[PDB]
RNA sequence: CUCUUACUUUUAACCAGUGAAAUUGACCUGCCCGUGAAGAGGCGGGCAUAACACAGCAAGACGAGAAGACCCUAUGGAGCUUU
RNA sequence: CUGAACUCCUCACACCCAAUUGGACCAAUCUAUCACCCUAUAGAAGAACUAAUGUUAGUAUAAGUAACAUGAAAACAUUCUC
RNA sequence: CCGAGCCUGGUGAUAGCUGGUUGUCCAAGAUAGAAUCUUAGUUCAACUUUAAAUUUGCCCACAGAACCCUCUAAAUCCCCUU
RNA sequence: GCUAAACCUAGCCCCAAACCCACUCCACCUUACUACCAGACAACCUUAGCCAAACCAUUUACCCAAAUAAAGUAUAGGCGAUAGAAAUUGAAACCUGGCGCAAUAGAUAUAGUACCGCAAGGGAAAGAUGAAAAAUUAUAACCAAGCAUAAUAUAGCAAGGACUAACCCCUAUACCUUCUGCAUAAUGAAUUAACUAGAAAUAACUUUGCAAGGAGAGCCAAAGCUAAGACCCCCGAAACCAGACGA
């Protein structure tokens, strides 16, 4: 919901094309009485509360609650045992029918998240392999997201990979309060 | 048009039940009808009733001279 | 719209065995769209329900109203239409088992009033429907005697029971 | 939203009219309690227990000279140039417990701070920054990005 | 007691 | 409603519990899901309360159909030839056990 | 009051609130007595006593007037050798 | 998003159901069904109290009818078949006078013997032992 | 009347299509990025709506002065007559003060 | 006018054709006395009572029609006059 | 003796005040993921109508009522009456 | 429909005034008064609702609360115990 | 059994991107769409008012060239309602998408047409087979009100309790609104379908995170701080002003 814009607008009596004179005299028709024909009570007239659009739905938060969701999902994945380890993701060739008897006969699930460190130093015969299977999906190390590792029921890291996430997880727990963005020169960041 | 699935299908439903009460279907065996195994029904009719009942012999006591003589005409137009 | 009506001559039925009684033929035919309304034209259509087909030619051939000479017209035809397609034998042997009149679809104009007030006016429209049965007209029904007064009467002193108890 | 009246039409008068009469907040004479609040000197108190306490824990090295600029690096303190402040002013609480041979900078100082700070071997003195320099004293890298 | 009158309003001719 | 519903005298089927007692309870057939939340509470009475439910009432056939479907339902026939079908959609497994056992008791 | 300004969309402060009264920090409003530079060549000397003191306001005044401003009036301030920097904070209060 | 009711036939029929029987346009219109509709669930349910009312009254109207036939009121059944600690009911007591009619003699003629004690008792001063079927079974 | 006699065509849906099974890639690109760019920045559509969020009258408050020299005229002066509106009711009419 | 009457035409009613409008909470739409938001077809106590069209009448339905134009209220309007 | 929704008896129990206030559930719709004769957990919103002399459309009531119309005969040529 | 025309626009003019205000179920719940161009309204108090903290609240024993004065009033206030 | 019912497309909305911008011939400022004759007329100028202030009389926000922040601060003001900066700070930016509508919706739009008005101006309604209609004696039926099939039998808000039994017996003063109080002879409603009405800050509460620190520069802080959740309707005057159109 935080990158969500609904588009969703509607017109109201002020806006619909018309409605500017009164229907009929106040008193003496013996019907109801009206000031335009565009009011939400008549055919054709305005929204009374309708969407107001575009609206944003955006909101943050803290980056230490973004960071321990990622924690859990990766305790969860192992705890269920979901999680596996590799050291590299080179196969053998490049045929996406066999990263799919692979993880068939390791039992592994019916949809698989591949993380590699980098998005230039992937092997191209898991690239090959992964760009035309749908449930078999490789990203970097920096995309790892809550919602995929929920979606897919594996998880499969790299050794580098294990390393990365642990220190950028670890260092919001020990960490001061920001002077400034952490975007900005620092003493010991990065590294 | 209005958009949704639910009542559509409710509605579906309720059609079936007035076209089965307009045009009631012709009463058949329970056998013939989904959910029916005759060894099952025949030793729950014993139990029911709290008899030490002879399957052999009850199964014998349902079968009538008149299934057993149609039975063989089924079997002789497909010769078997 | 629906025209249901028209579909009803053309249901075949089973043929018949050797032992079951004969069949009455049914012969259904309407008008569509005729200029009249129906709440008069009900008046016709109640005066020939349940006589014969010769006795309800006689009475539409002497009344004054309008709808007299088109339901003649379509008892005519469907006369016809039993003998040459529906296997009657006797163009005689048949009564009206259904005569009602039906709403069309009608048109709206308008009426013009005085101090330029108006009213909407609907050209009328109405439809027709007969059904024709092969055989002579069923007898009607004698009205209740007095010993059929009296026998319903004791029937209702020897259902009564002892209520709000045993 | 109740029966008629204004209540239910979402007519109510503005806040703090009370009906006619003359308004609380208006029958009140004036006075200048907040007169001139814009242009009033702030400074952040500094206590020698915090002090003492970011020293314990090495977030300030008392090796080296003590200035604005590494209590804010060590947050020992969080100055609001924009609020008025002027800088931090050395406070004598926990003078007592204070051990600690410092060479500090601060803007403004108690009698009894400095005692507490000359009589374990340190030195205090007092320095004026201007709201524009306080402003680069506190988070100098975000002036070094301007060019200036 | 101003002379009160209403005059006559007609519907679209389509109708 | 009583004026907008029918209405039946109290009775009895063949007279039953005058010489002897019979269930009139003579076959349950659920429709459990493999797959479904709603029928979570139908599997579980299924592995262990239907096969003790059995053993008690012998004289009941009783038929368990795992198939999809969106709303498991039990349905219960009686010796008199009623059928009355229910539903055991979203409920406990101590809702359809007290539920079943209500259906041995009617006639 | 302005809840929604028409340019930044934010709520407003009353100037008639800020010119009369003190806000101490713990949540105390401050003012002056009505009438104390009124008419005193016919009032006692006791009664000029009480007129010329400040004096505190209750919870429903209190909750109007901080309705009335908005938060840049409710900060803790540290002025220098401020006259009220001691009654901005409670002393041994209880519920 | 426009969201706007798709099983409004479904509403109001669970309404309409219950006004079927009913006559003239209120068995079908459902701006008049529903407003009879209520009118009926509240009937039926204040016609709890009556007919459990209509039930006694109903009653003692037969078991009065089966004392006169013995020469006797009502009060006096009642009121003296209580003092020979015979806790029958009326509802009980109607079913006897028309399934049992020999058995209800027997009590009316008990009633009359227990009342006709009474009066005996109230001619003399104690002295006179009571009745035979005057005793009272004591309970401990 | 007023509900469809048949049943709607089937709505059949890819859940592992692209835009399903990259969803949510990114998100965490500081994090993991080492600050150098906000995940509102991943946000498109409207340019006085990225990372930002307001109530009716904040909002269009916020498009007049970002795009409302670029607007069309019919539509810029229902903008300035929906502020109207939206400052009278927000200021001057509801239930609480 | 006392004091009305007769005839003719129109209307009228009947047959045929065509075919509006205001109105309408639902109605299985009686009388007397009493009651009651103080004037009851609908409540209480009594009386009356098979069903049904057509033509007439105007006592009632506080009958239809026009959110009373008289009167008062609104920190509601407007026209005119003026030291 | 009759006599209540008072009280007892058998079983059960949150299940009879306007404005206002607090709380427990929920129809349908869209989205995510499930599900697969129609559902589940959540997230969203143009999210529910026996009443505004309400808006539009359809069809009744009044009512087959009010009201409307063509001079005559004949050979349809023509003549007659006004 | 000229005590001052019509059309469009400002305009979703304003209305302390009338009318209307859409699913289920349970619960608590009737109020001294002051000010106000104010009494057809509003603000404060009072009553009412929810959450929280804490300790007393209701009922009430003696003793005790005015002279001037016409009804030598029914009563109240205060109040441990219970 | 009629009248009807039902449908999914037409296109539309909000963004993004990109600046935008004609033509056969002939005719058209005179009475426009009229081949062809003596002329000299020429453009610029503070908006007001409704409304708010519970009247009203000074006053009462209206993009004006960078998001954020400084800040609703300085300041202005029947010092009332309310109005309101700057210095300074300094961000991002890949058109081809949608928890947008689906024929009372969405553009008024099948069209600015029909129609109304002298004129300015106002301003609609609606369509639905199938692969093939060079398969049209075709695409089944079942559903609103309204009628028909099928008028009616003492007595009464029309039902409920019931009953062998429809009625007969017993019980029962329509609904909404508005009121001290309505069966009231007080308001509204012929009926069916669809459409038609609670929008948000301050503080506080609840549930996470971190914690004398919190927060993805700004701000707050003597357990606080960050985030989330959860509270504020609809129709209606007579009027006022500006600019056009009309003898
Ligand atoms: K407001
Ligand atoms: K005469
Ligand atoms: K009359
Ligand atoms: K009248
Ligand atoms: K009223
Ligand atoms: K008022
Ligand atoms: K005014
Ligand atoms: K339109
Ligand atoms: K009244
Ligand atoms: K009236
Ligand atoms: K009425
Ligand atoms: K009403
Ligand atoms: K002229
Ligand atoms: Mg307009
Ligand atoms: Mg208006
Ligand atoms: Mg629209
Ligand atoms: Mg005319
Ligand atoms: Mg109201
Ligand atoms: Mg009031
Ligand atoms: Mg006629
Ligand atoms: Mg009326
Ligand atoms: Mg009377
Ligand atoms: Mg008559
Ligand atoms: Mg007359
Ligand atoms: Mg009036
Ligand atoms: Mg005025
Ligand atoms: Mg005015
Ligand atoms: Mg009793
Ligand atoms: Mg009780
Ligand atoms: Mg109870
Ligand atoms: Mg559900
Ligand atoms: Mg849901
Ligand atoms: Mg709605
Ligand atoms: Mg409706
Ligand atoms: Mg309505
Ligand atoms: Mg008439
Ligand atoms: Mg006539
Ligand atoms: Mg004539
Ligand atoms: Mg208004
Ligand atoms: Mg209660
Ligand atoms: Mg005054
Ligand atoms: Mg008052
Ligand atoms: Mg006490
Ligand atoms: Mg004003
Ligand atoms: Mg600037
Ligand atoms: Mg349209
Ligand atoms: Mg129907
Ligand atoms: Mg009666
Ligand atoms: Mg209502
Ligand atoms: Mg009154
Ligand atoms: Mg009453
Ligand atoms: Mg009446
Ligand atoms: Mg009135
Ligand atoms: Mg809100
Ligand atoms: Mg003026
Ligand atoms: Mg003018
Ligand atoms: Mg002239």
């Amino acid at each position: 919901n935080f990158k969500r814009i609904s588009y969703a607008k509607t017109k109201t009596r002020a806006e619909v094309r018309g409605g500017g004179r009164k229907p009929w005299p106040q008193k003496g028709t013996g019907r109801a009485r009206h000031g335009s024909i565009r009011s939400p009570l008549w055919r054709g007239g305005g929204v009374a509360h309708g969407p107001r659009g575009p609206t944003s739905y955006y909101y943050m938060l803290p980056m230490k609650v973004r960071a321990l969701g990622l924690k859990v999902a990766l305790t969860v994945k192992l705890a269920q045992d979901d999680l596996h380890i590799m050291d590299s993701l080179e196969l053998p060739t490049g045929d996406p029918q066999y990263l799919t008897e692979l993880a068939h006969y390791r039992r592994w699930g019916d949809s698989v998240l591949l993380v590699d460190l980098t998005h230039e130093e992937m092997p191209q015969s898991i690239v090959e392999a992964t760009s035309r299977l749908k449930t078999f999906n490789l990203i970097p190390a920096v995309g790892l997201n809550v919602h995929s590792m929920l979606k897919h029921q594996t998880l499969v890291l790299t050794l580098p990979t294990v390393a990365f996430l642990e220190d950028k997880l670890l260092w919001q727990d020990s960490r001061y309060r920001p002077l400034y963005p952490f975007s900005l020169p620092y003493s010991d960041f990065p590294r | 048009v209005k958009k949704g699935f639910r009542a559509a299908f409710r509605f579906q439903k309720e059609l079936e039940r007035q076209r089965l009460l307009r045009c009631p279907p012709p009463p058949v065996r329970r056998s013939e009808k989904p959910n029916w195994d005759y060894h099952a029904e025949i030793q729950a009719f014993g139990h029911r009733l709290q008899e030490n009942f002879s399957l052999d012999l009850l199964k014998t006591a349902f079968v009538n001279s008149c299934y057993i003589k149609s039975e063989e005409a089924k079997r002789q137009q497909l010769g078997i | 719209i629906s025209r249901k009506w028209e579909k009803k001559n053309k249901i075949v039925y089973p043929p018949q065995l050797p032992g079951e009684p004969r069949r009455p033929a049914e012969i259904y035919h309407c008008r569509r769209q005729i200029k009249y309304s129906k709440d008069k034209m009900w008046y016709l259509a109640k005066l020939i329900r349940g006589m014969s087909i010769d006795q309800a030619l006689a009475q539409l051939e002497f009344n004054d109203k309008k709808g007299a000479k088109i339901i003649k017209e379509v008892l005519l035809e469907a006369q016809d239409m039993a003998v040459r397609d529906h296997n009657v034998e006797f163009r005689s042997n048949l009564y009206i088992a259904e005569s009602t009149s039906g709403r069309g679809q009608c048109l709206k104009r308008i009426r013009y009033h005085g101090r330029g007030r108006f009213g909407i006016m609907e050209k009328v429209y109405c439809h027709y429907f007969v059904k024709l049965v092969e055989g002579p007209p069923p007898p009607p029904e004698p009205p209740k005697t007095a010993v059929a007064h009296a026998k319903e009467y004791i029937q209702q002193l020897r259902s009564r029971t002892i209520v709000h108890t045993l | 939203r109740g029966h008629k009246g204004e209540r239910q039409r979402g007519t109510r008068p503005r806040l703090g009219f009370e009906g006619g009469q003359t308004p609380f907040y208006i029958r009140i004479p004036k006075y200048g309690f907040n007169e001139g609040h814009s242009f009033r000197r702030q400074y952040k108190p500094l206590s020698l227990n915090r002090l003492q306490y970011l020293i314990d824990l090495g977030r300030v090295d008392p090796s080296q000279p003590i200035d604005l600029t590494q209590l804010v690096n060590g947050r020992g303190v969080t100055i609001q140039p924009l609020k008025r402040d002027y800088g931090v002013q050395l406070v004598e609480e926990g003078a007592d417990t204070f051990t600690a041979k410092v060479n500090i900078e601060v803007q403004l100082a108690s009698e009894l701070a400095i005692a507490a700070i000359e009589k374990n071997g340190g030195v205090v003195t007092t320095a004026f920054y201007d709201p524009r320099s306080l402003d680069i004293v506190c988070k100098p890298v975000p002036f070094f990005l301007r060019g200036q | 007691t101003k002379k009160r009158f209403t005059p006559p309003i007609y519907q679209p001719k389509f109708k | 409603t009583a004026r907008g519903t029918p209405s039946r005298f109290l009775a009895s089927v063949l007279h039953n519990g005058l010489g002897r007692y019979v269930q009139q309870l003579q076959r349950l057939s659920f429709s459990v899901s493999r797959d479904g939340a709603s029928s979570r509470g139908a599997r579980e009475f299924v592995e262990r309360e239907v096969i003790d439910f059995a053993r008690r009432n012998p004289g009941v056939v009783i038929y368990v159909n795992s198939r999809p479907c969106c709303v498991p339902r039990v349905v219960a026939e009686y010796l008199n030839g009623a059928v009355r079908e229910e539903s055991i959609h979203c409920k406990s497994v101590e809702e359809i056990s007290t539920l079943v056992q209500k259906l041995a008791d009617q006639s | 009051l302005t809840y929604f300004s028409a340019r930044k969309g934010k709520r407003k402060t009353v100037k008639a609130v800020i010119d009369r009264f003190l806000r101490l920090h713990c949540g105390l409003w401050v003012r002056r007595k009505a009438g104390y530079k009124k008419k005193l060549w016919k009032k006692t000397p006791a009664r000029k006593k009480r007129l010329r003191e400040f004096v505190f306001c209750n919870k429903t005044q209190s909750k109007l007037l901080d309705k009335m401003t908005t938060s840049f009036w409710k900060r803790r301030n540290w002025y220098v050798d401020d006259p009220y920097q001691k009654y901005h904070d409670r002393t041994n209060l209880k519920v | 998003l426009r969201n706007r009711v798709t099983d409004r036939y479904f509403r109001i029929q669970e309404v309409l159901k219950h006004a079927r029987h009913f006559r003239g346009r209120k068995n079908r219109c459902y701006r008049l069904a529903v407003r009879t509709v209520i009118r009926a669930f509240v009937k039926c349910t204040k016609a709890r109290y009556l007919k459990k009312k209509n039930m006694r009254t109903l009653w003692i109207n037969r078991i009065t009818a089966a004392s006169q036939e013995h020469g006797l009121k009502y009060p006096a059944l009642i009121g003296n078949l209580v003092k020979c600690q015979v806790e029958l009911n009326r509802k009980v007591l109607a079913d006897l006078a028309i399934y049992e009619p020999k058995t209800f003699k027997s009590l009316a003629a008990l009633a009359s013997r227990r009342r006709h004690e009474g009066f005996a008792a109230a001619l003399g001063d104690g002295k006179e032992p009571e009745g035979i079927f005057s005793r009272v079974v004591q309970y401990h | 009347i007023g509900i469809r006699l048949t049943l709607p065509p089937p709505k059949v849906v890819d859940r592992w299509n692209e835009k399903r099974a990259m969803f949510g890639v990114y998100d965490n690109i500081g994090i993991l990025g080492n600050f150098e760019k906000h995940p509102k920045e991943l946000i498109r559509g409207p340019i006085w709506l990225r990372g930002w969020k307001g109530n009716e009258l904040q909002r269009c408050i916020r498009k007049r002065k970002m795009v409302g020299s670029r607007m069309f005229a019919d539509d810029l002066h229902n903008l300035n007559k929906r502020i109207r509106y939206l400052y009278k009711h927000f200021n001057r009419h509801g239930k609480f003060r």
